[PDB]
């Protein structure tokens, strides 16, 4: 009833239109054989409602995943994604979108011994997709912690603002490895988004319709 | 005051046109603005890890320490490695402090 | 409310020739469009209030759970380590670069509009 | 002694005609639903008929979709409300979508009630103020029945014939039944060769029949041969179904 | 009646007060790209309002 | 260190919720108010040829 009023060419407008084209843009559209008018439109709209909506997904995993990530670099504060659950989750929910579009293409109906070891390859991705994003949040945040556990010890050994450079050698060091971890914690986020956008349109492949009659000439 | 104007004027200026990158000269010592962030960075680490260990000092560190000693203490709880044996040695020293 | 071109017609066809180029500026600013001006601000309201509380609250709450953790004097240097990149971003970023970066994004921004060429509607 | 008042009460209190005094405040949720639920009870749409009358033309867009196609589906045309209806839709033809439209053209094509005020401004609303794909996601047992109402009363408006024409397609058609398939094909090539209007789109609704002609009569056959001839001629080329390879 | 037409014409659209009346008919053609541009690039940057 | 969260299935629930809603979000609220936007200026860019000659061949002042 009462929504609220946008202001036209926002910098968030912008960036999500960005971001949304960006991931609409890894699974385009197939080009038809015959020209695109008003008889191959309804075909067209057909092949645009049968191919799944791997953009907003995209645009939704990208949206929640880097917001999660870039939450462990705020102060008093942690990732979601760095909990075992929480990242594992989201790869195993993104893997069976994919088994479930590909499951409902055929039938629903579950598909020599090269083939078992194909399946344990593609089963593995459920895996794969999840902790390499809980790994990665994990690990620059236990090396952070450890490796400012060994900066803490020399000025609590010796004098605070005093014998100054070994701290300051070690101080850069922490410096640059949260550089790094804003560095991952954007890169994973694309990372995931991009193999969300692998696994999903392997089976985003449908039948056009197109004309079965015509009036050449 | 306006509790939403005064301090948003006052934050303006700190941050935008009260610097120290030269109302403290510093231009004589330093390259770049680059590198004097670079260094204000470091350096806010430093004041910031100087500032925790001073604020709470007399404390037995959780992070493991290199075999060495703060102060003058050298055998106390701040310097004991196992933490119960830390634990009685801070019971008994307390009362006496 | 009507449309002010329908306004601009009959404003225009119920004056004599004698006071029209007196009261053209009356009927320019009689359809102009409204834009309202900055009125009396009260500033801070309640979901800002709440947002700020909630903040700062968040805040308060971490920073209880972070000091009795075991790890303790790690996580309060952590937030110190944090916030250094926090005061760092919000110094070496061109901002100004950054909103005409993502004003190019959309294609929407990246260019002005493009139809009504001014030829063909014209009414002579 | 419960049997009793239960037995008493059964036709008392619940009973097939008070449900309809508590129905008439807001008529066009009730009488679709109750549409719906199969409660056709011409004794009672005579009373939501009347009902309905000195608020049907401040409604919205959905009420009168609701109101028309539960008046279609009680078989019940009482014309002094539907000039009313037909005021609703011309002063607010707007704010009509083709999903809208397409039930209030078929519920006036079953009970045949028109205009040329109608007419005009349901062309123009499917036209020009809807999306040009609406005829897409509109499934063709509609459409066919739009361009029956419009070549039943004569009406040739060439713009909504083009964008009716989108709506005919391998894919509209192929969710049909060849029972209703069969009825769509004939009735819009009717349609078209009553027009004279044979778009691009009609070798679709063509070879909807001729890659299965087990369906239809010689009669109903010679009705396809010959707007196949005839948008043959008007298209400038031979008729040729397409093989899959 | 010419000065309330005209008076119409440049309340909605101002920027018509730069190609001049005799100069008018020797910009147009017979499809809508085949104007001359001597004045599209200013009708269209001066309709855009003073700033 | 924390590696098994106390409930994985909350933590999981927590993820779906939380996508969940950004998927709701995003579908509801944003891209409305970006195709908005996008697509006026979209249909103006590409309509505005066709719409500039049939605007020039409907109107008689020349
Ligand atoms: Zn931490």
């Amino acid at each position: 009833s009462s929504v609220r009023d946008v202001k036209t060419g926002s910098l968030p407008t912008n960036f999500l239109t960005g971001v949304y084209r960006f991931w609409r843009s890894q699974n385009p559209a197939e080009k038809p054989h015959d020209p695109v008018n008003d008889r191959l439109l309804p075909a067209v709209v057909d092949a645009s409602d049968k191919r799944a909506s791997i953009g907003t997904w995209a645009t939704t995993f990208f949206c929640t995943i880097i917001s999660c990530n870039l939450l462990g670099l705020m102060p008093f504060n942690e990732a979601p994604t760095s909990g075992l659950g929480f990242a594992t989750g989201l790869g195993v929910s993104v893997w069976a979108t994919a088994t479930i579009l590909g499951l409902s293409k055929t039938g629903f109906k579950f598909p020599f011994i090269f083939v078992p070891l194909e399946t344990i390859s593609y089963t593995f991705r459920a895996v794969s997709l999840g902790v390499r994003l809980w790994v990665n949040m994990l690990a620059g945040h236990t090396l952070l912690h450890i490796l400012t556990g060994m900066a803490l010890a020399l000025p609590f050994s010796l004098g605070f603002f005093s014998m100054v450079p070994a701290t300051f050698g070690v101080c850069c060091l922490l410096s640059a490895l949260v550089g790094l971890e804003y560095l991952v914690a954007v890169l994973q986020s694309g990372v995931f988004s991009i193999l969300s956008t692998v696994y999903v349109g392997e089976f985003n492949h449908d039948k056009f319709i197109g004309p079965a009659a015509k009036i050449v000439k | 005051m306006a509790v939403t104007s005064f301090l948003g004027k006052a934050f303006e200026k700190y941050f935008y046109d009260f610097s120290a990158y030269e109302q403290f000269g510093l231009n004589r010592f330093l390259s770049s603005k680059g590198q004097y962030v670079a260094l204000r960075h470091v350096g806010f680490v430093m004041v910031g890890v100087n500032v925790l260990l001073a604020a709470n000092f007399p404390f037995n560190p959780p992070f493991p320490t290199i075999g060495m000693c703060p102060a003058g203490w050298e055998g106390t709880w701040v310097c004991q490695a196992d933490k119960a044996k830390a634990l009685e040695m801070y019971k008994e020293w307390k009362k006496s402090n | 409310e009507g449309n002010s071109v329908a306004g601009i017609i009959k404003s225009v066809n119920e004056t004599s020739g004698a006071n029209l180029l007196s009261s053209l500026k009356t009927i320019k600013a009689q359809a102009a469009p409204i834009y309202p001006a900055a009125a009396s601000s009260t500033g801070y309201s309640t979901q800002a209030k709440i947002a700020l509380f909630g903040a700062l609250s968040w805040i308060l709450y971490r920073a209880d759970g972070q000091s009795k953790a075991h790890e303790w004097i790690v996580d309060l240097n952590l937030n110190v380590l944090q916030a250094a990149w926090l005061i760092s971003f919000s110094s070496l970023i061109p901002f100004r670069a950054v909103y005409f970066a993502f004003r190019g994004m959309a294609p929407a921004t990246a260019s002005t509009l493009n139809g009504l060429k001014t030829f063909s509607s014209i009414s002579l | 002694p419960s049997q009793n008042l239960v037995s008493t009460f059964a036709n008392k209190v619940i009973v097939e005609e008070n449900l309809v005094n508590v129905a008439e405040i807001d008529v066009p949720f009730w009488s679709y639903w109750l549409s719906s639920a199969g409660f056709t009870s011409k004794d009672a749409f005579v009373k939501f008929a009347e009902a309905v009358k000195p608020k049907v033309a401040a409604l919205s867009t959905s009420d009168i979709t609701n109101l028309t196609v539960a008046f279609k589906r009680a078989n019940y045309y009482d014309k002094d409300l539907f000039t009313g209806i037909e005021a609703n839709v011309s002063a607010n033809f707007t704010k009509f979508e083709t999903e809208q439209l397409l039930q209030i053209v078929a519920t006036f094509d079953a009970f045949n009630h028109s205009s040329v005020a109608f007419l005009d401004d349901v062309a123009d609303s499917i036209t020009y103020c809807n999306h040009y794909l609406a005829p897409v996601r509109a499934g063709a047992d509609e459409l066919a029945t739009l361009l029956t109402y419009y070549a039943k009363n004569g009406h040739e408006r060439a713009d909504l014939l083009a964008t009716v024409a989108r709506g005919f397609s391998e894919v509209s058609l192929g969710k049909l039944s060849a029972a209703q398939r069969k009825d769509t094909v004939l009735s819009a090539l009717k349609a078209f060769q009553t027009f004279g209007f044979y778009p691009e789109s009609i070798e679709a609704v063509i070879g909807a029949a001729l890659v299965s002609p087990a369906e239809y009569s010689a009669e109903e056959l010679k009705e396809v041969e010959a707007v196949k001839v005839a948008a043959e001629n008007a298209l400038g080329g031979e008729f040729v179904l397409i093989q899959e390879g | 009646r010419l000065l309330k037409l005209w008076a119409k014409r440049l309340l909605v659209s101002p920027e018509l007060a730069i190609v001049p009346l005799n100069e008018f008919d020797a910009q147009l053609a017979s499809k809508f790209e085949g104007i001359s541009p001597k004045y599209q690039e200013l009708l269209s940057a001066v309709a855009q309002g003073n700033k | 260190m924390k590696l098994l969260p106390e409930s994985l299935q909350q933590e999981a629930a927590t993820a779906a919720v939380v996508a969940s809603w950004v998927l709701w979000h995003l579908d509801t609220q944003l891209l409305p108010t970006i195709m908005r936007e996008h697509k006026l200026h979209a249909c103006w860019a590409a309509a505005a040829k066709r719409y500039n000659e049939k605007l020039f061949k409907l109107n008689p002042s020349y």
